[PDB]
């Protein structure tokens, strides 16, 4: 018998079957994604859009979902902060029945579909359409079958770009603010200049899928009527299916690739609102250096908007987790509750000194206290040391700018301690752990599991494009 | 055999001189922005010289050079 | 009407000691981290 | 530790086993 | 309007056409020559 | 006679050369 | 058809099947005329819709409007669009154009006779008989051609002249210019003598309008001489037959003088590319003919795009097509 | 083999012209220079994500969001 | 025959070495990655980059030389030599690093050209190309070093900079900040290519010791004496060759898989229950705490120095001590 890693080529010269087992695989990967959903959906908490996001809760499909529209629940609440209003009134006005539960359910309902259709197929392996005129055995014409099937995805391109991304006809897409503040669900207009190859502009999505969509649409009716060249039907071997698995199967793992790219590195499709911060805005000092512009800019520290300073945590960094540190960010450092305020520290002398913050690489980080200036000041120093410059020996107040320890000043030796690490870990704030027996180790959020399994699955995948073109080029020496 | 040997007895050497040439007068250092042995520091100047900006990298050199 | 295309699958006592003792071993090589 | 630790070890183990054990019985009914 | 990266990308495209070009004539032509 | 192979042995030893002589040079130097 | 290179009946290729149907291949110039009438109009009449009176043209990424502001239309003093409609009129009647273009394209692609030489024997169409082999019969055509694009020349310099003037960038506003005619000075352009020195962009250095009025009054009469020249005559002169060329028809410079449908189609790619650079380095630098206060000031996008397209005529496709032509020549 | 009407529908996509080629390169060339334009296009795409390419008023960041 | 077919029947024949289509691929780039890799440790220095000395003129060792990676400022630019950090100054292109993305591009062109290489000749000869598979292995262990993970990071400065010396200090890095000997991945690359080693070691030995005394050695008597000194024995010749191409290829995968987890700080660092365990009492002593220790020790004494952009000052009080 055939060997156990070799047990599907049983369908290899079948049409139909093989199109049945397509059919199932397509019927598992819709109903994983109403199951996933379905479960996001029953552990997920509504109350909290600000210190509590959809990725600090170990949502994966939700920021998916919520992307290109679907923001509300048939429960009311919607991830905008606000609750749901019928505003739908007539007929293309759907929008209240595709909540995540109408998504749900039409996916499982497609999974069943599928799944039936498959079963179909399997059992009808021997209809006659996969047979030619005059031969009995099955033959199928690759390249114009590619045309259709080209075409056909054009023209969902075309529509999907032109009807549904730009709100004519559909809910639009997800933009927001450059700091993640207002998040809307706004269609967007299609624009040729070149500004529209600016990654984080969405103007340049629509006019993507625009114009890619009639280029598939002409690139799908070319190959729907032109044959091929013995020259390169010869070389590709076009009559071989096993041509069209190594050559998808390369085109996947590029693809896996682009979008770990655009996911770690951000982009228009993705918004820290949905996915979370990247590992290069707490780098770079983004947030600190909105802020930092904002007070400065005479706007008091309380009337900083709670969800820029969530965004200065570095807890909330992708980079900051673990391989086996499972579950959402709250099973790590806790769920947030309350931002204590922005700490200010001085010494005996008076003189305002700043904790330098923990980079993303360290795990752990020494405390130092430094002068503007660029001379250390004050320190923790190491577990069990003596010192010259120490925080006692020196002695430091802090004292909080808004938030919940307003106007307070905790020169407590172990008080100023806590805080000066809080400090290096970004800007302090109210933790619980004892909902949900938090370790106060990190996790990455949603940002950083998409990264991580994509990039090993396009890694993976290339080396399955290697063999599938080695045995598709070496097709008479592989038997 | 024995033709060839002419060629590479009059240029052989004289690549190996080329290329001794192109070090000992000095021209590596400026082809390759390498420092000379004195040009690390100055007399007092330890500090490093060291990029902090990627867009204009070679004005910011040109300022350490 | 039979699909022709039908055919056994195989595996011998060798393989089935080889595939055990790779399942054993990444089991009890990962369990560590499993439990975290 | 994780609670969902032994069982995942346990699937682990398990599920590749008797998948094993199936093929080589139905190898080995047949002659 | 053009700004130096753009000119400089034109450059590189400009010079990597010139090897490309260089490669395979240098390739076709000896290819050709004994034939 | 200008053969493949006559232009992979230059291209190798030619800078090959140049740079033995250039290490050389550094050699002696104080 | 008249080739054998390897692909002739290609249908990727199928234009070269009309390389002798002349009936057909003037119907396919008649319908691309239309198509490059038809972009001007429909682009303007877009522009126009969207158009904001407070903002200037430069920052309202307009690549017509500012063309035809620069000729007065629609434009007071000070260079700011007053009224709209002229433009709107502009497009309309390159509508018409192209309309009238496209139905005859379309008569002589279906219900013309698709080979002139088929005509029936002086129907007032055997006088427009050609082939691709006979100097003759291409000088009349070229003749006319320049008749046309004469009377166009004069057309624009005399409205500059006397009706309605330009908007001549110094003056500030819309002003019948009167013009420079001294042909030395003119001509010493297309050597970069220009009268504040020689300069590196020929042609391109005039600093008023009085100089390009002139030139284009100098164009135009000698573009009219020319055509009288080609249309009354239109026999081969010592100068086209017997000079050199260099060709692997024949290895080495031989002085035939080669014919051929591949070798006048090179001949205009290349002068189209030529045309393409020339404008390139005008609207660098020309800023008399192209007026800031609309095309703005820094325009090294528009120059790019002009020398692209022109290198891809000059030396892309008039090189194909010439290497293909004396190809051709060993027959 | 089972003669449905949905086979009958579609049996002319599925095989009609099943192994047939024309002979020699045929577009092969034209498809040559499309390769070439998109590597040119994904190219620029690359630098232009890169900011080795800085098209002018195009600021590829988060500060391009302004506006939304 | 059109000019393709004359130029591929000049690329197929026999030289003293097969160039091939791929080689139009392959030669040029890897002559180009050593060379640009000489070219750096003959003259360019790392002095302006890492504030090194890592060149001949500036008197290393051959054990010291290294192609040091681009500045930390410079973030992951493609540092063309006419992009808008160079601008066509050769001088600044070489020391901001440009040489480093010079050699490794060429060298991953390098090696995609030989695995072409190794598929074409493959075709040539008539033979399954289990070659290049076999050789799909490195190739994934270059992409997940020298992209993947610089990519991952913050900088090309991350990256394992071209040398001897300096890749040691990248083992002692990924040891400090990652806590890579405790990865599963890395412990499976490690065996796969101790496996590999004691695969060709036994099999030599072997063959060599159950010679006919006249394919050529005794299978029977091997697999005889293996069964009875250690247990078990390969009876089939076609398995015991492609377990042995099989062994190291899937341990450099893993290992792969291991590089590409720690790219994204998705490192196994640490045991939650023996953190607090630790936590709970001090007694509580292990292994693992003290290599926690010893990873803290070296972050905290090669930080300031490896990382010199980031300015970092830490006095002698914060640094930490068997006390
Ligand atoms: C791992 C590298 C690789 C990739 C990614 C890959 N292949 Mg193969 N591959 C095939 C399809 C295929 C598809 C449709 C596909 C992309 O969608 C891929 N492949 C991709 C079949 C045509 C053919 C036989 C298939 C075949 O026989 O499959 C039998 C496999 C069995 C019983 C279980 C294997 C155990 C896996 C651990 C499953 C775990 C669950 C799953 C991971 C959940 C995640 C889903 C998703 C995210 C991955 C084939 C082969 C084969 C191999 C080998 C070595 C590979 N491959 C390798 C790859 C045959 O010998 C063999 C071959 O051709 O020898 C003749
Ligand atoms: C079984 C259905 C299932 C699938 C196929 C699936 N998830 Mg989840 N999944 C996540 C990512 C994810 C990715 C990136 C991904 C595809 O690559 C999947 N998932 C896929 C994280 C965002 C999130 C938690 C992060 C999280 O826990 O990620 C997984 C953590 C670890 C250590 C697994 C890594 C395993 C090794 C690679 C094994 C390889 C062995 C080797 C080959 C031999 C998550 C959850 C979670 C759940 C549940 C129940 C699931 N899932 C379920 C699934 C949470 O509790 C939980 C949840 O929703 O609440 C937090
Ligand atoms: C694809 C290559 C191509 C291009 C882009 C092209 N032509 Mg042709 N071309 C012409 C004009 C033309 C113009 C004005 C023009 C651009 O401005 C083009 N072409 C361009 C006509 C004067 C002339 C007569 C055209 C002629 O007789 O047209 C009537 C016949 C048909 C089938 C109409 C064409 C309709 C398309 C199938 C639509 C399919 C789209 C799809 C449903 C979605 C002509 C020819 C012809 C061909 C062929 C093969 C072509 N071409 C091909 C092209 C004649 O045999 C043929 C010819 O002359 O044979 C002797
Ligand atoms: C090389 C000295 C010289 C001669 C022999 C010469 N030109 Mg020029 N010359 C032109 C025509 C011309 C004709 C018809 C012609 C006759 O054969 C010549 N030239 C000849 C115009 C099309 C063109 C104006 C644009 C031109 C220029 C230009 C220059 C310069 C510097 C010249 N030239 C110079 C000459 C532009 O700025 C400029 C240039 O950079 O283009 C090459
Ligand atoms: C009066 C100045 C004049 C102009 C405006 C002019 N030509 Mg000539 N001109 C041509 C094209 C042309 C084009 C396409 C063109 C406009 O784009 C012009 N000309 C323009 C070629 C058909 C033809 C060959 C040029 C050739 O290659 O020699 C030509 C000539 C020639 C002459 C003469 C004297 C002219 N011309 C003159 C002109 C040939 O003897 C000479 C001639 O008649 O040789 C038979
Ligand atoms: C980009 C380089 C280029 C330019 C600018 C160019 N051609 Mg071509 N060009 C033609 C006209 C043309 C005109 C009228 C024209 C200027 O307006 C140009 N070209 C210009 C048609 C007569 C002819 C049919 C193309 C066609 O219409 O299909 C043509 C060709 C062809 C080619 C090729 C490769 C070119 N070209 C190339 C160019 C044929 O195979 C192809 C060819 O002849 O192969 C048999
Ligand atoms: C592709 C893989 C192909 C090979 C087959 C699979 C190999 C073995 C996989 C074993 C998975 C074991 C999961 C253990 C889960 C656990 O301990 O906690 C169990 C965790 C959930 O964890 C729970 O979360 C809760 C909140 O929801 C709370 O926090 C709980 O306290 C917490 O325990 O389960 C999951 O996360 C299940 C989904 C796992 C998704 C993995 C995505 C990454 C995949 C990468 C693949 C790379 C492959 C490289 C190959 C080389
Ligand atoms: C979605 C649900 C998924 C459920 C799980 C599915 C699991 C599928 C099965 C996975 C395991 C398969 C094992 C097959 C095992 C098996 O039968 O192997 C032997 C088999 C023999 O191939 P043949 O063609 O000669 O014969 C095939 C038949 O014998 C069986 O089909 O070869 C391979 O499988 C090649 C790969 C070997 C891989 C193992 C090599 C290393 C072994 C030692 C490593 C561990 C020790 C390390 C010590 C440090
Ligand atoms: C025939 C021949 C060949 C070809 C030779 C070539 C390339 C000949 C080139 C012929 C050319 C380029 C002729 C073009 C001449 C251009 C002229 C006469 C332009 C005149 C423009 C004038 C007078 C306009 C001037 C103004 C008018 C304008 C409106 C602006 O206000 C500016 C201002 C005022 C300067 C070969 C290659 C086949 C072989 C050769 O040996 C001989
Ligand atoms: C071998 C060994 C073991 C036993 C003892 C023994 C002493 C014999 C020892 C040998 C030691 C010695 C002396 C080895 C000498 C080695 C050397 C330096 C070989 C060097 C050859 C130099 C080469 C290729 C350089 C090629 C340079 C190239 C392309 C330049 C590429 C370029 C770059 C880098 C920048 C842009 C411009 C351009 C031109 C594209
Ligand atoms: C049948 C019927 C006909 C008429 C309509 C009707 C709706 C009634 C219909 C019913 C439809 C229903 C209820 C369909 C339900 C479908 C479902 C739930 C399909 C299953 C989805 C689950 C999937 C894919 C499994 C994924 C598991 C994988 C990857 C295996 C291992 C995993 C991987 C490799 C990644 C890490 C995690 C883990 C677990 C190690």
């Amino acid at each position: 018998g055939l060997p156990w890693y070799r047990v599907h080529t049983v369908v290899l010269n079948d049409p139909g079957r093989l199109l049945s087992v397509h059919l199932m695989h397509t019927a598992l990967v819709s109903g994983w994604a109403g199951s996933m959903a379905l479960y996001e959906l029953a552990k997920y908490d509504p109350s909290d859009p600000v210190l509590n996001p959809m990725w600090r809760q170990g949502t994966f499909v939700m920021p998916v979902m919520t992307r290109i529209g679907v923001t509300h629940s048939w429960s009311g609440w919607t991830v905008t902060g606000e609750p749901w209003v019928t505003q739908p009134g007539i007929l293309g006005a759907h929008l209240n029945f595709f909540s995540y539960e109408g998504v749900i359910l039409m996916h499982i309902l497609a999974a069943g579909l599928f799944f039936l259709a498959a079963v179909w197929h399997w059992i009808n392996w021997d209809l006659d359409i996969y047979y030619p005129d005059g031969s009995s055995e099955p033959a199928s014409d690759w390249p114009k079958i590619f045309g259709l099937h080209l075409l056909t995805l054009g023209i969902v391109c075309f529509g999907f770009g032109s009807l549904h991304l730009t709100g004519i006809l559909g809910p639009g897409m997800w933009v927001s603010d450059p700091y993640g503040l207002t998040g809307h669900v706004q269609g967007v207009s299609p624009d040729w200049r070149p500004f529209a190859f600016d990654p984080y502009n969405p103007t340049g999505l629509v006019t993507h899928h625009i114009s890619a969509g009639i280029a598939l649409i002409i690139g799908g009716i070319f190959h729907t009527v032109s044959r091929p060249s013995e020259r390169l039907y010869n070389a590709l071997s076009m009559g071989n299916v096993e041509t069209v698995l190594s050559s998808s199967v390369a085109f996947v793992a590029a693809a896996a690739f682009v979008m770990v790219g655009t996911m770690w590195y951000g982009s228009a499709t993705t918004p820290i609102e949905l996915f979370g911060p990247t590992r290069y805005q707490w780098d770079s000092g983004y947030f600190q250096t909105e802020i930092q512009r904002r007070v400065q800019s005479g706007q008091t520290w309380d009337q900083i908007p709670e969800k820029l300073v969530f965004y200065d945590y570095i807890g909330n960094s992708p980079a900051k987790g673990g391989l086996f540190r499972t579950g959402a960010m709250n099973s790590g450092d806790g769920i947030a509750r309350a931002w204590e305020g922005h700490p200010t520290f001085t010494d005996s002398e008076g003189r305002e000194l700043f904790v330098r913050r923990m980079p993303n690489f360290f795990e752990t980080f020494p405390v130092v206290l430094t002068d503007k200036d660029g001379v250390v000041r004050a320190d923790i120093p190491f577990r069990r040391a003596e010192s010259r410059y120490s925080f006692e020996q020196k002695g430091v107040s802090v004292s909080f700018e808004g938030g919940t320890l307003n106007g307070q000043t905790f020169t407590d030796a172990p008080s100023v301690k806590k805080y000066a690490r809080k400090a290096q870990l970004g800007e302090p704030f109210e933790f619980d752990r004892e909902t949900l027996g938090s370790d106060g180790v990190f996790r990455t959020s949603t940002r950083g599991w998409f990264a991580f399994s994509h990039s090993c699955y396009a890694l993976l995948f290339f080396f399955g494009h290697w063999w599938h073109g080695a045995r598709t080029i070496f097709k008479d020496v592989f038997e | 055999s024995i033709r060839y040997w002419i060629i590479h007895t009059i240029t052989v050497p004289m690549l190996f001189l080329a290329g001794w040439l192109f070090v000992s007068t000095g021209l590596a250092y400026d082809v390759f922005g390498t420092p000379r042995p004195n040009e690390y520091f100055d007399q007092a100047r330890q500090g490093l010289p060291l990029v902090t900006d990627r867009y204009e990298g070679k004005q910011q050199i040109d300022e350490f050079t | 009407t039979p699909n022709p295309n039908k055919q056994p699958v195989e595996l011998n006592r060798a393989s089935l000691f080889i595939g055990l003792l790779l399942v054993l071993v990444l089991a009890l090589l990962f369990s560590s981290y499993f439990f975290n | 530790v994780n609670d969902l630790g032994a069982i995942a070890t346990a699937l682990f183990v398990f599920i590749p086993c008797v998948f094993l054990i199936l093929l080589y019985a139905q190898t080995a009914s047949r002659g | 309007t053009i700004t130096p990266s753009l000119q400089g990308f034109f450059y590189s495209i400009l010079f990597g056409a010139i090897v490309l070009g260089l490669l395979g004539g240098g390739f076709i032509f000896f290819s050709q020559k004994d034939k | 006679i200008y053969t493949v192979r006559w232009l992979a042995v230059h291209t190798l030893g030619v800078p090959l050369v140049w740079f033995l002589g250039a290490i050389a040079s550094m050699q002696f130097i104080n | 058809t008249s080739v054998l290179s390897n692909f002739e009946n290609e249908w990727w290729a199928g234009n070269v099947r009309m390389t002798d149907l002349s009936g057909m291949l003037l119907g396919a110039h008649l319908c691309h005329a239309a198509l490059m009438s038809v972009v001007p109009g429909a682009f303007i009449v877009q522009e126009v819709a969207r158009y904001q009176p407070g903002v200037s043209l430069p920052d309202q990424g307009m690549i017509f409007m500012p063309h035809l502001a620069a000729l007065g239309v629609g434009v007071g003093a000070g260079g700011e669009i007053v009224d709209t409609y002229p433009f709107f009129v502009i497009g309309v009647l390159h509508f018409f154009i192209a309309a009238v273009c496209c139905a005859a394209g379309l008569f002589h692609t279906f219900r013309g006779e698709t080979d002139l030489n088929d005509a029936p024997d002086d129907s007032y169409a055997a006088a427009f008989r050609y082939e691709w082999d006979d100097f003759e019969s291409l000088s009349t055509i070229v003749g006319h051609h320049l008749v046309f694009i004469s009377v166009a020349c004069l057309i624009f310099a005399v409205n500059a002249t006397y009706g309605t003037g330009m908007y001549d960038i110094n003056t500030d506003t819309v002003h019948q210019i009167s013009p420079n005619l001294n042909p030395i000075t003119l001509i010493g352009y297309l050597f970069g003598f220009t009268p504040d020195g020689w300069s590196g962009a020929g042609m391109a250095a005039v600093n008023n309008m009085e100089d390009v009025i002139g030139g284009h009054f100098l164009i135009g009469v000698i573009d009219l001489l020319g055509a009288a020249f080609h249309i009354l005559y239109r026999k081969p002169t010592p100068l086209f037959t017997k000079h050199p060329v260099f060709s692997p028809a024949n290895g080495g410079w031989s002085n035939v003088g080669m014919l051929n449908s591949e070798l006048i189609l090179s001949w205009s790619v290349a002068s189209v590319g030529f045309m393409g650079i020339s404008s390139s380095l005008f609207i660098r630098y020309c800023d008399v003919a192209y007026p800031p206060v609309f095309h703005g000031v820094d325009r090294t996008g528009a120059a790019t795009l002009q020398l692209i397209l022109g290198l891809v005529w000059m030396l892309g496709g008039g090189l194909w097509h010439g290497l293909r032509g004396e190809r051709l020549y060993a027959a | 083999p089972k003669q449905t009407w949905w086979g009958d529908v579609l049996k002319g996509n599925n095989n009609s012209e099943a192994g047939k080629f024309v002979p020699g390169w045929g577009t092969t060339p034209v498809m040559a220079g499309f390769v070439v334009m998109i590597t040119l296009l994904l190219l620029i795409m690359l630098q232009v994500y890169n900011h080795t390419i800085v098209l002018d008023g195009v600021d590829a960041g988060w500060t391009s969001l302004g506006g939304f | 025959r059109g000019w393709f077919d004359v130029l591929d029947d000049w690329l197929k024949r026999d030289r003293f070495v097969f160039i091939g289509w791929s080689g139009i691929l392959l030669f040029p780039c890897a002559f180009l990655s050593i060379g640009g890799w000489f070219t750096g440790t003959t003259f360019v220095t790392s002095w302006y980059t890492h504030g090194l000395a890592s060149s001949y003129l500036e008197g290393a060792n051959f054990l010291t030389v290294a192609v040091s990676t681009p500045a930390d400022s410079l973030g992951h630019s493609l540092l063309l030599l006419w992009g808008p950090e160079a601008q066509g100054d050769f001088t600044r292109w070489c020391q901001l690093g440009g040489l480093w993305n010079f050699t490794t591009l060429h060298g991953v062109f390098g090696l995609i050209g030989f695995m072409l290489r190794q598929f074409e000749i493959a075709r040539l000869v008539g033979v399954r190309p289990y070659n290049a598979v076999a050789f799909s292995g490195p190739i994934a262990v270059y992409v997940s070093v020298f992209l993947m993970y610089p990519l991952g990071q913050s900088s090309w400065f991350f990256a394992p900079s071209w040398g001897v010396t300096s890749i040691f200090r990248f083992l002692l890095f990924a040891q400090g900040f990652h806590n890579l000997t405790l990865n599963p991945f890395h412990m499976m690359g490690v065996a796969g290519i101790l496996g590999g080693a004691l695969l060709c070691a036994i099999h030599g030995a072997t063959v060599e010791n159950t010679l006919f005394e006249d394919e050529t050695y005794s299978m029977v008597t091997a697999n005889r004496f293996w069964s009875q000194i250690f247990g078990i024995a390969f009876s089939n010749k076609r398995w015991l060759h492609f377990f042995m191409l099989f062994v190291p290829v899937t341990g450099l995968w893993a290992s792969a898989i291991g590089l590409v987890g720690i790219a994204l700080n998705m490192r196994a660092y640490d045991f939650v229950s023996q953190e607090i365990r630790a936590a709970e009492d001090p007694e509580f002593e292990t292994f693992y705490t003290k290599n926690i220790l010893l990873n803290e020790g070296l972050r905290a004494w090669m930080a300031p120095q490896d990382q010199i952009h980031e300015n970092f000052i830490f006095p002698e009080e914060v640094l930490p001590r068997g006390n």
